[PDB]
């Protein structure tokens, strides 16, 4: 035993290590492996045919839109006016009430960044026979507002950058369209839910009719157009944020209107069950001072309100109490003591200037807590 | 065929690349693997006991896999608010673009400070994932098999409280697949369900029936990245999304 | 460039693909998309029985699927979900004969277990004045997926990889179909650990991109004709064919 | 012209440098970048709950900017003593003398000691700031949109309250800019505004509405240095000065 007697260290100690960092960074952990040196293995069969990569799942074309042109458009009609960035839309007309939306590859890859910037690519593919001879412009004009969106036609297009298509035998063309704006990479269109930070197209593509369809008697009038978009050679987004969509996966969403009533968060489930300090009064648990706290009731000055659940299947089980009265206990919050009418008169006290200790168990029995945080139901009557 | 690309009407110049952010910010964001271990939430559970539970009883079970869990936005007077309002995150956002993954992954169980107990898990790759109902976190009810408790041989870990309330794990590919299933599971064959998740960790707490109170209605957060060895297999479009900013803000 | 001479013979190149003894001819190029890479042959790992594929037989082509695609087939429609490793069962059990009655199916009568890729064709014969154009996608294990339901669409399927099919061209879709299930092996029938969803490796899906367009005089129906090829298969654990049973009708 | 001299008319000699106090003291003073990375206090608030928080709602905002921020002496009654009585401090004073920044920033929190809770903390870089009218910390409210919550894609981390109350943060410059505003800003352009803050951090505590009693009204200040990227661009001078002592004593 050599004593060491020099001074040791001083450092800082922190609960956790770091949640953004994932690159460059040897993170310790306590593996539920067996082998202290043991990593998961990918044999021949089993190996990674598709690195995980931007460039590569942007590069991937994905059908973005359906256009009609017939034979009666004029030589100026528009096909398409769809904005010069990654957030290219095709709604479906479904019966949801969120719509759900299709998006090209280069939209969900993009979704999650912030930024990006660089070249996009359309492939327009014009279904037709070596029959059909029509010529379209695929113009594109850096920087419109949406005030400059309508006042548009092919001739104001092509004044900018635009390409002019002949459709004689060869019916598929890409145009890539520049990336031109002020700024070297470009905010993200529509963000998390947060309407502010919701930043337009840098520029819009448009595909008008140079010259009309003019298709053979034998052929038909009608052609679609269809319209992929890919991210470019030159696309490139930069940083992670919260993702802009959703999956389908749940498409529930709960609207919290704060017109029904509740329990406080973190005071739920509860049953009916005697306490001390106050006759049955509901708990959230079976500790001394759980009481399920409950929020004040917007009553107005001279009127009285007690409660009735909206569904008694959920409610808290000694009868089914389905029926409660909200009020201070003086320990700062307000207690919600349940009735056999009998709210109705105690509502009548409370509210008409009386109190709980005022002289104007045995119904506990099997303690079932409810279903949750059931919505209460504010029934309110004139004082 | 897809990626053709029959006549390239190109009108732009040479565009100076950054190296996916490279050049500006002193980082690329080329390869999307290493934004996947970036830690995400992957569920959020208040501690509720029913019944009077031994030492022995898991407080709350999860099967784990990359595809993000059924998504809890919760009840209907009290909704889970990040997955309510902000769908899904990011590795479910990637996950839904491909079909198989082989790997492992990263866990970061945050615990309540309110608590002080000693708090094991268990990593247990024996079980099969019946459905995407149910592939979610299960607050346990009383025992019947000995899915409810503490087990043997199983590779656990205890993190004491009272030093740092969060355990971190790296949960291994054990499954006797080439591949395992990555989007959402309907469970068509009987030993597919063996395919779905790296195993079902199980978090309890080693508390009797009197500090078993403090532990009521606290919150326990769980996160996940992918660790590593994680490679998403065949391309896989992705299916119809929903937009976040045009879900209905709660009107006053 | 550009001299075009017909004679009695026609005019263009025919182009030939040989298998055992069919020879079937296109005179297209076909529009080929290969979803993975070709896979490893993988009986070392899980079998000690006497495996070998029976390429005299296995690796012909078989005409799984024929349907009219009218032009009362509206934009988003699907025209055939074929069930690839089942749908060579379910044509034949669908012609109302057994499986051990056509040369290239009668290994999965005595097999239990099968590894192999698969080729499709999806030859179309439409008119050089008609205008549409199909796609043929292969989804690796459709069944195995709840949201695909709603996946199953023109805009989701054209993400991945897939062919064309355009009814003016009269184009033809070559699709190598490598195996790519979680598990190494598709069994044939019924075996201890599963026994729904047998022989599910995906699904080839034949959406509609643009539908049949024409004049008021103009021919109506177009037929579709897939065909699909075995190749690289290998099948093991010799097993009797009583225990094999009949595919659902589907 | 500025700096130019017509005549000197030197009645002086020769004086010893002492390199800026590397002589007598050991450390040179000519660099005002190191002297910047010495941190000051940021803000300083007391946590005040309105609604019932739950596990995803963020405690309180602020965007992040070496400016300072818009300087809160407080209420009419009680002022924060620092910010009425020493103005201003030193990196607002430097980056006052200067009109563009590229760069990034630290902030090592700090956090009451009577709390125990687990506390994320959020960058978000998509925020614009809109006007030097609250550039400020913002007490948040009941939730609207997404805001108010935990979100999951931007880049967060958790201290632990019970190992150790601060967290030390390195803020990175995510902008689409060459450098942003570094005086006070009005917002001219609807874009200008993505060019002030670095982004908006924001730190929520993961408490339960029984736990969030011991959070009201605790104090926690917020520091903030430089961080060894930051540059200073463009010379414009300083503005209209107060001078500290010639502020009205306290008369009894
Ligand atoms: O806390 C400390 C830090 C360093 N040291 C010693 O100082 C020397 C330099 O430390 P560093 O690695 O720069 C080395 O001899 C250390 O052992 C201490 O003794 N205590």
């Amino acid at each position: 035993n050599p004593s060491y007697q020099q001074s040791p260290r001083h450092f800082v100690p922190t609960g956790m290590h770091s949640l953004a960092l994932g690159t460059n960074l040897v993170e310790p952990l306590h593996a539920l492996r067996l082998d202290a040196a043991g990593t998961t293995q990918h044999p021949v069969g089993c190996a990674p045919d598709e690195d995980m990569t931007v460039s590569s799942i942007a590069s991937r074309y994905g059908l973005i839109r359906r256009v009609q042109w017939k034979k009666d458009h004029a030589k100026g009609s528009l096909l398409l006016q769809l904005d010069a960035d990654p957030f290219v839309e095709q709604r479906i007309e479904g019966t949801n009430p969120i719509s759900l939306y299709w998006f090209a590859p280069v939209g969900v890859v993009s979704s999650m960044f912030m930024q990006w910037r660089g070249s996009l690519e359309y492939r327009f593919d014009i279904i037709a026979s070596q029959f059909h001879t029509g010529r379209l412009i695929v113009g594109y004009v850096p920087g419109l507002t949406a005030s400059l969106q309508l006042q548009m036609d092919y001739m104001k297009l092509k004044s900018s950058s635009y390409v002019v298509f002949d459709l004689q035998e060869s019916n598929s063309f890409t145009f890539e369209v520049p990336y031109v704006s002020y700024r070297p990479w470009w905010v993200r269109k529509y963000g998390g839910n947060y309407l502010p930070s919701s930043t337009d197209a840098p520029s819009t593509l448009f595909m008008y009719v140079q010259v009309p369809l003019i298709p053979m008697e034998a052929v038909s009038d009608t052609i679609d157009i269809n319209v992929y978009v890919r991210g470019g050679s030159s696309f490139e987004v930069c940083v992670p944020v919260q993702p802009s969509l959703g999956l389908n996966w749940n498409t529930d969403f709960i609207l919290r209107n704060d017109e029904e009533y509740r329990a406080k968060t973190g005071y739920a489930p509860y049953y009916a069950g005697v306490w001390h300090s106050f006759s049955l009064v509901f708990r959230w648990g079976s500790a001394s001072d759980q009481i399920a706290q409950w929020p004040t009731i917007s009553v107005p000055r001279g009127e009285l309100a007690f409660l009735r659940i909206k569904d008694g299947k959920q409610a808290a089980v000694g009868q089914p109490w389905r029926t409660m009265v909200v009020w201070p206990s003086g320990h700062g919050y307000n207690i919600g003591i349940p009735t056999y009418e009998r709210a109705r008169q105690l509502a009548q006290h409370l509210y008409g200037g009386g109190s709980l200790t005022d002289e104007k168990a045995n119904q506990q029995g099997p303690g079932k807590v409810s279903n949750g945080n059931p919505v209460w139901e504010v029934m309110r009557a004139p004082l | 065929e897809e990626s053709r690309n029959t006549t390239v009407l190109d009108t732009t110049t040479t565009l100076q690349s950054s190296g996916f952010g490279r050049a500006f910010f002193g980082e690329a964001f080329n390869d999307l693997k290493t934004l996947m271990r970036r830690y995400q939430l992957y569920g959020q559970l208040l501690l509720s006991v029913t019944t009077d539970k031994d030492i022995d009883h898991c407080m709350f079970t999860f099967p784990c896999l990359p595809q993000g869990l059924a998504l809890d936005i919760g009840s209907a007077g009290s909704p889970h608010e990040i997955f309510n309002r902000c769908r899904d995150g990011i590795i479910p956002l990637i996950a839904s673009g491909y079909r198989f993954y082989r790997g492992d992954l990263r866990y970061k169980i945050v615990f309540p400070s309110n608590v002080n107990s000693n708090i094991w898990v268990q990593h247990r790759p024996d079980r099969r994932l019946e459905g995407w109902s149910a592939a979610k976190i299960v607050n346990c009810d009383a025992v019947s098999t000995g899915q409810g408790v503490y087990n043997h041989g199983y590779a656990s870990h205890i993190q004491i409280t009272r030093v740092n309330n969060v355990i971190e794990l790296e949960v291994p590919f054990y499954n006797a697949t080439c591949y395992n299933y990555l989007q959402a599971f309907n469970a068509s064959s009987a030993a597919s369900s063996y395919a779905v998740s790296l195993g079902e960790i199980s978090v309890g707490f080693q508390a009797t029936s009197d500090d078993i109170a403090s532990i009521v209605n606290k919150p326990v957060t769980i996160y996940y990245s992918i660790g590593d060895g994680m490679q998403f297999s065949q391309w896989v479009g992705y299916q119809p999304m929903m937009i976040l900013d045009q879900l209905p803000a709660p009107v006053v | 460039m550009d001299n075009p001479n017909p004679g009695p013979d026609g005019e263009g190149e025919v182009e030939l693909e040989k298998d055992s003894n069919v020879v079937l001819t296109t005179q297209r190029d076909p529009s080929t998309s290969i979803p993975a890479p070709v896979s490893v042959k993988w009986s070392r790992w899980t079998s000690n029985d006497v495996v070998d594929d029976y390429a005299t037989i296995t690796s012909r082509w078989y005409q799984i699927a024929e349907f009219v695609w009218s032009k009362d087939d509206p934009f988003d429609k699907e025209l055939a979900r074929l069930i690839l490793p089942r749908a060579l069962l379910s044509s034949i059990e669908a012609n109302s004969d057994a499986i051990c009655d056509v040369p290239n199916t009668i290994p999965f009568k005595v097999h239990a277990y099968w590894r192999g890729d698969m080729e499709v064709r999806v030859q179309i014969n439409s008119n050089k004045f008609q205008v549409g154009q199909l796609q043929a996608t292969w989804y690796y294990s459709d069944h195995e997926n709840l949201n695909i339901s709603s996946k199953r669409s023109v805009y989701g399927f054209s993400q991945m990889d897939h062919a064309l099919i355009s009814a003016s061209a009269s184009n033809e879709a070559k699709l190598v179909i490598p195996f790519k299930h979680v598990y190494p092996f598709l069994p044939t029938r019924i075996v201890p650990d599963w026994t729904t969803g047998i022989l599910d490796m995906g699904a080839l899906n034949i959406r509609v991109i643009a539908p049949l367009r024409m004049s008021a005089t103009g021919p109506t129906t177009c037929n579709v004709v897939v065909f699909i090829k075995l190749n690289n298969s290998e099948f093991t654990g010799t097993s009797s064919g009583k225990f094999y049973a009949s595919q659902i009708r589907a």
